[PDB]
């Protein structure tokens, strides 16, 4: 009762998607996704974008809904040991969340940098440009819809 | 409230160790995103590494963040570990996207790209902070050194790569060589700014609430304003 | 690795790519090769682009796998910009040096910062071995043997480092005066200098003496990693010595899609988009970015003193494949390019085009 | 007070509708004038009618007006009648004096000048305000699309006037050759300001009176900045 | 006969709400305590579909007048 | 009590006058006023220039006056029947200040935009730029100077 | 009266000064001397400095103690 790591599956199912995201980008984006004509790229590469977007918005839209009609509801008036046990979870979430955008930030923010300077850039869909634009920013932009979406039906100051 | 004074004292010293991190490896990123957009690669590549041009851009726009994130932190916890608490992350951060990517994609010599050094005047400041802890103070001086600091700081790491070489009847440094070597291309593009001014922001932006309390503590802008040294910490330029 | 995505309009009268050739093709970790290259700068030069006043020729390396020894371009190796003329042509060719393993085209460009990169053909190259070798190197006036690909990197990390050290040197430190919370309401709560006070102050006050004097020295001690050091070499020599048939394509027609394109060119050949429209009326060819079968004209041979109001038809592959039909899009309709017309015997007198061609779809 | 309930009821529905035109014959005004200099003509000549250069400008600012217009009206009358309350008078009002002024003072093909199409926009604005009360909310969303819609809305009037003809030797758009036609001249002048920042200003300004309460709800400059789908809304073009 | 037919649908909002109290009876109808007697259903479902009317109504127009021609360009112009 | 069309002289007064002033602009400026040189100018069109200036001035301070010892004096405590009465009239003027402005900005502002695109320009002083930095916006310039200078005495709140 | 303290390298890809003299040496409170100059305009301009597309010749003197009577440079004497 104050809860443990609900982080677990937080950095952990990240860092190593994530992680992993910066290996398969080694393979096919460096030996496929090097043209946008080139079709190794339209299945071996390309394809990590209309599988993007489409979770992006199903999972913005999933912890709109989970999280909630998973509010308290008769919140406001609440257990004084529960307030400031619910946060131990939002002062969580704004953690994962942290980690999150140290990579649309400080990763395929600037991994984007490196790219520019390879290739005379294709189209706005090159690698580290697919992960960035596309990916790592929406990847989190949830994260914090929900490290607030949360902690607005789950705690009682935001109302 | 807390239990026992073991859980109490624990879901604490745990919450806010915890804590810490939230800040940094976020503020961190919200800010290197930004240095980078700002100093345009004067940290990025030897060959950009001048004398005026360069450590004139770095200072001043390396601190709307390395300052704001001082008067946040010390301000609600008198706590001089900010300057610098800002700093890190930059090169923390940079220095990490400097090996793996340009180093382990399209392998770039960690000699041509690789930031410069600022740990070293974010304490000549945290510190014109910690002892006499009023603003204006910490402005003036401190963002005085802070920038005249930035050059000779980066001696080091920069110096050496600046002996010459006669490269066919005409003259260059190690650096400008390393530049000429290991090629790439040009800046390429723009529209950089849906991503921002959007959710990034205001679906992240909100908290708020309705309500006050915030983080636009950040009129430390002021603090970036007077910087009129580092506008001096040029003239470091023959 | 690059182009295809380049309205052609534009890739079509900038620059005209003729005599493209590689020294190697299978260089080796450390081998050196040489991009070879002839090209023209347009004479109707589109507004939209600016003036090839300041420019840069390179190496298409995604990723650079080689290296840059030096360059060739006009008449001279120039690491910054250097001056295209209007009208006039400059040779150019440019030393590499495999350094990293793989096998991809390299293209050679002539990247022009007045707004543009523009890049003509290129073509692959089998480096073999492994990076984990090759070493690129040169040698400081004062003598010394310096190794580029792998010099200094040392000096960096054990500097550009050593203060990400002095980074906890306040981060933890700085949790002794309780960390957040210990140190909020140990704020609100009344005055709070408990994080400040004495000690705490002097002991920065201190780190900070420490740290600057700490300070002094590497701009000595680095002041003697050297002692003559210079700044750094760029900017602009106006120099550059260029290299030492009449079209005019009044009428001209192409496809959409197709892979045709005609001309009324008055007055042995066709590039443009650095491509190859051979006269097979003449040729035997010695890729891609090349058309054997290429030019289609009305044989009738024309030799010295004499003229003809001479018609051409263009018709190949590679003028779909490599984009170019994209003439739909473009402002601009007009084309560009060379005529790389043979003496009987086969000494090319060369004269461009350029001319307002008109589309006719499916 | 007000005498019977059929005149209380009467000088109402009848002030409110006199009413409602004072603000839009009026409010048109100060917002056509502007789109008019902001809007380069962009939307005036069809030669000027173009993709990149063009569905960019009118497309933002095209809105610090439809917006605020908006906020004004939806919030203190919960009237989704805003965004579109807007436009209508720049339609209405630039197509009024497209015909009779370009058209009959010297003649101009109700071709070559022709406004552009708005309507469209407002409504997936004004609407995407309605359901979703919210700023925010209206801001991301309806501000993106605002522009996306712009052009693909255009198409039609525009669409057909863009086939081609050859002009001696030369290719030119049906929109071009229209422009090559009909001919005209340059910009010309400017000082066009004192009239503005005077009286037409304070001196209806004030309204105030020396108490706040106010028409600079139109915070809404916001609105436009989150504009950033419009610049989006450029990459249309290839 | 497009450029127009939405200075039609212009009214389609002008007039439509003056249904919902115009000025007046829509303002004191709003200080007066929460107001959605403007907003509340029924008022939102209809701009949806009209909404959705309008875009739908749209795509036409970008289909049909794609028609108006199958191939056209861009504007020529420059030096 | 309650009043009617305070707007009938308003209105009417001006659509037919404004309306006119565009039809006699058709002639002259389009006929005489084409060149500023040209005589044919300076009496059959210049002459509405130091014919409309006299006027928003003596127009601008003839509300100034009548509509000032033109005020209640004794305003503030008034029939409370007056106040809601008083607007009928004082949201009357903002109505013809309203049509009045639109051709200040929708028409003799625009309307110099198509005359910049004919003549090579001349003065400062053609027809569309007469009737536009010199009358339209003086014009009803003073139209505002009353419909608040009535509002401010004659009603209550504006004090 | 200036120069050293102006880097070489431009200093000397600038313009070129031969063939400089001076009329008098020893004026007299009004009597006229002549700065004498041929100087050439090198042909690998500094792209440093701009264009000496615009430019103008003059007196470094320190403070007026002469005049100007008038100038002669190209073929013409400019204001
Ligand atoms: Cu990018
Ligand atoms: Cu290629
Ligand atoms: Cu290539
Ligand atoms: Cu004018
Ligand atoms: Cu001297």
């Amino acid at each position: 009762i104050v809860d443990l790591r609900g982080m677990w599956v937080g950095v952990a199912g990240l860092n190593i998607f994530y992680l992993i995201v910066r290996i398969y980008e080694q393979i096919y984006g460096w030996r496929a996704g090097l043209d946008s004509f080139a079709p190794e790229f339209q299945t071996y590469w390309l394809s990590i974008l209309w599988t993007e977007i489409p979770l992006e918005l199903v999972s913005g839209l999933a912890l709109a809904g989970w999280l909630w009609k998973t509010r308290d509801r008769n919140v406001d008036a609440v257990a004084p040991r529960e307030e400031l046990r619910r946060h131990v979870v939002l002062v969580e979430w704004l953690v994962v969340y942290a980690v999150a955008i140290y990579w649309g930030a400080s990763f395929f923010t600037e991994q984007d940098g490196t790219w520019h300077m390879t290739v005379i850039r294709d189209t706005d869909f090159t690698p580290s440009h697919i992960i960035e634009f596309y990916m790592s920013y929406p990847i989190y932009s949830i994260m914090a819809v929900g490290a607030f979406f949360y902690a607005k039906t789950r705690i009682p100051y935001f109302a | 409230p807390f239990h026992s004074v073991a859980e109490a004292a624990g879901c604490v010293k745990t919450t806010d160790w915890m804590f810490l991190t939230l800040l940094f490896l976020a503020v961190l990123g919200g800010y290197h995103i930004h240095f980078m957009l700002t100093a345009g690669d004067w940290d990025f590549w030897v060959d950009w590494k001048d004398r005026r041009m360069w450590p004139t851009v770095v200072p001043i726009l390396g601190v709307t963040f390395a300052a704001a994130a001082q008067a946040f932190f010390w301000e609600n916890f008198k706590l001089p570990f900010g300057a610098t608490f800002a700093v890190s992350g930059l090169l923390i951060g940079e220095w990490i996207n400097r090996y793996c990517n340009f180093w382990g994609w399209t392998y770039f010599p960690i000699s041509l790209v690789f930031p410069s050094a600022l740990v070293v005047p974010a304490l000549w400041l945290d510190i014109i902070m910690l002892l006499s802890g009023s603003y204006v103070i910490t402005a003036v001086v401190g963002s005085l050194g802070w920038g005249l600091l930035f050059y000779p700081n980066n001696w080091p790491a920069i110096a050496a790569l600046h002996q010459a070489t006669e490269q066919h009847g005409q003259l260059m440094s190690l650096a400008d060589l390393v530049g000429f070597h290991f090629v790439r291309t040009s800046m390429p593009e723009y529209i950089r700014m849906v991503e921002r001014g959007t959710l990034r922001t205001f679906g992240k932006e909100v908290v708020p609430v309705a309500a006050f309390f915030s983080g636009f503590v950040s009129m430390m802008v002021y603090f970036l304003w007077w910087f009129v040294g580092k506008w001096y910490s040029t003239t470091k330029v023959i | 690795h690059g182009e295809k995505s380049q309205q052609a309009f534009l890739r079509m009268r900038t620059l005209n790519w003729y005599d493209v050739k590689w020294s190697k093709t299978s260089l080796n970790v450390n081998e050196s090769m040489v991009l070879s290259g002839k090209v023209h700068v347009f004479s109707a030069w589109p507004q939209a682009v600016a003036n090839p006043k300041s420019s840069f020729l390179n190496a298409g390396e995604p990723g650079p796998v080689l290296v840059r020894t030096a360059q060739f371009i006009g008449e001279q190796f120039a690491p910054r910009s250097v001056s295209l003329e209007v009208g006039k042509d400059y040779a150019f060719s440019i030393d590499l040096k495999a350094r990293r393993a793989g096998r991809w085209h390299v293209h050679a460009q002539i990247n022009v910062e007045g707004g543009g990169p523009i890049i003509g053909p290129g073509q692959w190259i089998e480096i073999k071995g492994d990076m984990a070798d090759f070493k690129d190197p040169v040698t400081l006036l004062d003598g010394t043997t310096v190794d580029l690909e792998t010099y200094g990197i040392d000096r960096i990390y054990a500097w550009h480092f050593p203060w990400m050290i002095a980074a906890a040197a306040w981060i933890l430190y700085w949790f002794f005066k309780k960390g957040i919370i210990a140190s909020y309401l140990r704020i609100s709560e009344g005055k709070d200098e408990e994080q400040i006070g004495d000690d705490d102050r002097r002991v920065g006050a201190i780190v900070l003496a420490v740290t600057i004097l700490a300070t002094i020295i590497g701009y000595a001690v680095t002041n003697s990693t050297f002692p003559r050091t210079i700044p750094l070499q760029a900017g602009l020599q106006k120099p550059l010595t260029p290299i030492i048939v009449t079209a005019e394509l009044k009428g001209g027609v192409y496809k959409v899609p197709g892979r045709e394109l005609t001309i009324q060119v008055k007055v042995g050949e066709y590039t443009a988009a650095g491509l190859r429209f051979l006269n097979p009326d003449v040729f035997t060819t010695k890729d891609y970015l090349l058309a054997d079968r290429g030019l289609s004209t009305d044989p009738t041979p024309l030799a010295p003193g004499e003229t003809k109001t001479i018609e051409v038809k263009v018709q190949d592959a590679r003028w779909d494949i490599e984009r170019l039909s994209d003439l739909a899009y473009d402002t601009d309709s007009q084309i560009g390019g060379l005529l790389m017309f043979f003496s009987p015997s086969g000494k090319r007198y060369a004269t461009e085009i350029g001319g307002p061609v008109i589309p006719k779809f499916v």
